RNA sequence: ACAAACUCCUAGCCCAAUACCGGACUAAUCUAUUGAAACAUAGAAGCAAUAAUGUUAAUAUGAGUAACAAGAAGCCUUUCUCC
RNA sequence: GCCUAACGAGCCUGGUGAUAGCUGGUUGUCCGAGAAAGAAUUUUAGUUCAACCUUAAAAAUACCCCAAAAACCCUAAAUUCCA
RNA sequence: GAUUACCCCUUCUACCUUUUGCAUAAUGGUUUAACCAGAAAAAAUCUAACAAAGAGAACUUUAGCUAGAUACCCCGAAACCA
């Protein structure tokens, strides 16, 4: 009973989809496709773990410079603006960066006083006051 | 803040000349920040893809 | 083999409504098996394209190639038949639409070399194509101008995006 | 401050790998009954090629590249020019 | 030297699927677990035993481990062995 | 990876074989199609029959017997003999 394979048609074209858009012999040559195919997917992976480091250095840059136009550091307005106890993503900061610059510049201002709340805290030697935006709220 | 499609996108990518006065700096110091400005990162709609970047005039 | 483009000739398409445009004649017309090969007619084939059918004629007839010869024929052929199997008024109104080298079938052979070693030898033939319409000549193609660039530059400038911003 | 496969968070089908060794499924044939257009339970096998300076057929590239040939003029076989 | 364009021993057909501890190849998907050299050997390009390991099974203790304990002249880091 | 947008940006040492280690400047392949390489049932495990017995003859039996199912490649010398 002698056997042959009849289908190898589909088969082939199950990995010519994903190679049409290549250039030049890898688009037809069956060989030359598979091997550029699995090259194509091994970084399909690789990419989806980069591409969040990626969109996570966009929006420290796009904060950087939204802070930098108010006079103040990155490093400055983030630290400050967790010691305020405001947890935002730096996703929604940047965004908040971009599309309302008002709100974004009263942030500023917000970390900015902190800081210099913090400053004056620590170097007036002494344990009795508490700066209106120093004092830390426990939830109910 | 409401203004027509075309204009807002006119308005958000402008190009912006720059002047920086050079006499008595170090030329490093002065090229960190040229370069800042140049490269357009000083601008939160920053991106590598984008054209954005503004003229530089060193004096 | 395959004949495909003969048949191009056989379509007979439903009567006009009032008024329309006039759709122009389409002719077709090959020659198979060209005892020249189809790199060298391809030149011959790429020269004429786009021209009235007089211009190629005039082109041709000057030209050294002796697949000239064979081109010339062709289109005239052509032109007969689009004048009386087709109906074409006004026989010089034809220009040259489309026009084309495929390869043939080949003839193999030996090539003795020296020291008993043979190499194999191709006797190359061709097939070539031409496709006439009736009208005049399509518009060369001018060069974008300035005015023509600087639209573009300004379009793409005003086509960005705030990207992953929203 | 920025920085990982580490660790949180929100959901899950819930944690790497050469030699060797276990498991679960399935592509394409044929044969039993079904099935009727692509079939589903079994039983069977010449049972699945991106790699053997693989075998045959056909196509490219090198490449229109290397290399090949017909002494002159006329009235068309008649003179010339040479070996 | 030569014995029909390969002669330290012709060519052909058999023996012949000669025999290669030596190269070179060996085709679907997805999951479990996963190895580094102690002996002998015309043995060191290989095999066959042990040890580790994989797949099943039966059981009871396994690593860790405080005193206590293991040499006589001098002798460090540390071992062995056990609740 | 993405982008309004093909590029432009940013991130990545062809594939097999072979090795302690190969992007290697180690081997192999122009490309397409068709062909082209794992076979055995002693012992074992798994599923059933009947059981001090079991097998459609000869055998084996201190839970055994009988049946099924699970297993071990392809291409290459120089040679030697008629
Ligand atoms: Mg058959
Ligand atoms: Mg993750
Ligand atoms: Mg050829
Ligand atoms: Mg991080
Ligand atoms: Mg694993
Ligand atoms: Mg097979
Ligand atoms: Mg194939
Ligand atoms: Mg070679
Ligand atoms: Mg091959
Ligand atoms: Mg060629
Ligand atoms: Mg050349
Ligand atoms: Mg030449
Ligand atoms: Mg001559
Ligand atoms: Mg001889
Ligand atoms: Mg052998
Ligand atoms: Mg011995
Ligand atoms: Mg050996
Ligand atoms: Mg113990
Ligand atoms: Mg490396
Ligand atoms: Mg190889
Ligand atoms: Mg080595
Ligand atoms: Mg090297
Ligand atoms: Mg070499
Ligand atoms: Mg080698
Ligand atoms: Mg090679
Ligand atoms: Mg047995
Ligand atoms: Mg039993
Ligand atoms: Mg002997
Ligand atoms: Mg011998």
């Amino acid at each position: 009973l002698r056997s042959r394979v009849t289908d190898r048609y589909w088969r082939v074209q199950e990995v010519l989809k994903h190679a049409r858009h290549f250039r030049g012999r890898k688009n037809r040559c069956y060989r030359l496709a598979v091997r550029a195919v699995t090259r194509a997917f091994v970084k399909c992976t690789r990419a989806r773990r980069l591409k969040k480091r990626s969109l996570r250095t966009l929006w420290i840059n796009r904060i950087t410079a939204a802070s930098q136009e108010h006079g103040l550091k990155y490093p400055a307005f983030i630290i400050n603006l967790i010691k305020c106890q405001v947890e935002l993503n730096r996703k929604v900061l940047a965004d908040l960066a971009i599309y309302e610059p008002k709100t974004f510049k009263s942030l500023a201002a917000l970390a900015k006083r902190r800081r210099e709340e913090g400053f004056a805290a620590a170097l007036g030697d002494g344990k009795e006051p508490d700066g209106i935006f120093s004092r830390v709220v426990q939830h109910r | 803040s409401s203004f027509s499609k075309a204009p807002q996108q006119w308005a958000t990518f402008a190009r912006v000349w720059y002047l920086l006065d050079g006499k008595m700096q170090p030329p490093g110091k002065l090229a960190a920040m040229a370069s800042v400005k140049l490269q357009g990162l000083h601008k939160p709609v920053y991106h590598q893809l984008s054209d954005c970047g503004d003229h530089v005039v060193i004096m | 083999i395959s004949r495909k483009w003969e048949k191009k000739n056989k379509i007979v398409y439903p009567p006009q409504l009032p008024g329309e445009p006039r759709r122009p004649a389409e002719i077709y017309h090959c020659r198979r098996q060209i005892k020249y090969s189809k790199d060298k007619m391809w030149y011959l084939a790429k020269l004429i394209r786009g021209m009235s059918i007089d211009q190629a004629l005039a082109q041709l007839e000057f030209s050294d190639k002796k697949g000239a010869q064979i081109i010339k024929e062709v289109l005239l052929e052509a032109q007969d038949m689009a004048v009386r199997d087709h109906n074409v008024e006004f026989r010089s109104n034809l220009y040259v639409a489309e026009s084309t080298s495929g390869r043939g079938q080949y003839l193999k052979r030996i090539r003795y070399h020296g020291r008993g070693r043979f190499g194999i030898m191709e006797k190359v033939f061709c097939h070539y194509f031409v496709k006439l319409v009736e009208g005049p000549p399509p518009p060369r193609e001018a060069p974008k101008t300035a005015v023509a660039h600087a639209r573009e530059y300004i379009q793409e400038l005003r086509n960005r995006t705030i990207t992953h911003a929203l």
